[PDB]
């Protein structure tokens, strides 16, 4: 997260850490055993880090639990990034004020909603800094028109974008598969960008309103 | 020649660290890779590297 703040311990506690022997990706805890995250975060030998704050030492109120399925969507689309979504179901659940889960959305959200927006991933927009401690970003969903005027021929209907045309406040590499809330529901997932708090160049989240239905039914079936 | 290529991150964003091997040092180094839009250079592990672009 570039231009943000520390969150403060604890304070999102359905963001989640996906390690692979290091912090790779975020994902969001929608359920006792099951997290969301990015299709492109898909990776063998995940282990997820529930009630995280410094992610380089042990405070006491994490839960590391591997994960034992991960559902990328059917229809993800690697070279367009469509459908940039994928379900993890824990080995066992996970016991839930520090670790709780996020509610998913009845509706869409419009332009102009401020999200909140939190990650571990890197700090700098021309650099290289990551940080112990969880960052959060408060930025508004863009319009349809504008996000597709940032990226031509990019945005399909299951994408959105989220921040600010001046840059300076953005999500950045490490953020990818962590949550997008609006009014306490999880409205996307950080997915991709054009470098990181560019003037003219938002960030591109998954519309989970959008996979509703699917979430709820693949969650059940599996 | 893909082994000559400078290391592509792309415009996804996780973090994943990957190898490639970079000729002016003559050897695999690591880089951070977003997850997605892979170039040829792009390794999972400094001996898949080697064997591939070793002595490029
Ligand atoms: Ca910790």
């Amino acid at each position: 997260i570039v231009g943000g703040y520390t969150c403060g311990a604890n304070t999102v506690p359905y963001q989640v850490s996906l390690n692979s022997g290091y912090h790779f990706c975020g994902g969001s805890l929608i359920n006792s055993q099951w997290v969301v995250s990015a299709a492109h975060c898909y990776k063998s030998g995940i282990q997820v880090r529930l009630g995280e704050d410094n992610i380089n030492v042990v405070e006491g109120n994490e839960q590391f639990i591997s994960a034992s399925k991960s559902i990328v969507h059917p229809s993800y689309n690697s070279n367009t990034l469509n459908n940039d979504i994928m379900l993890i179901k824990l080995k066992s659940a996970a016991s839930l004020s520090r670790v709780a889960s996020i509610s998913l959305p009845t509706s869409c959200a419009s332009a102009g909603t401020q999200c909140l927006i939190s990650g571990w991933g890197n700090t700098k927009s021309s650099g290289t800094s990551y940080p112990d401690v969880l960052k959060c970003l408060k930025a508004p969903i863009l319009s349809d028109s504008s996000c597709k005027s940032a990226y031509p021929g990019q945005i399909t209907s299951n994408m959105f974008c989220a921040g600010y045309l001046e840059g300076g406040k953005d999500s950045c590499q490490g953020d990818s598969g962590g949550p997008v809330v609006c009014s306490g529901k999880l409205q996307g997932i950080v997915s991709w960008g054009s470098g990181c708090a560019q003037k003219n160049k938002p960030g591109v989240y998954t519309k989970v309103c959008n996979y509703v239905s699917w979430i709820k039914q693949t969650i059940a079936s599996n | 020649d893909f082994c000559l290529e400078p290391p592509y991150t792309g415009p996804c964003q996780a973090r994943i660290i990957r190898y490639f091997y970079n000729a002016k040092a003559g050897l695999c180094q690591t880089f951070v890779y977003g997850g997605c839009r892979a170039k040829r250079n792009n390794f999972k592990s400094a001996e898949d590297c080697l064997r591939t672009c070793g002595g490029a």
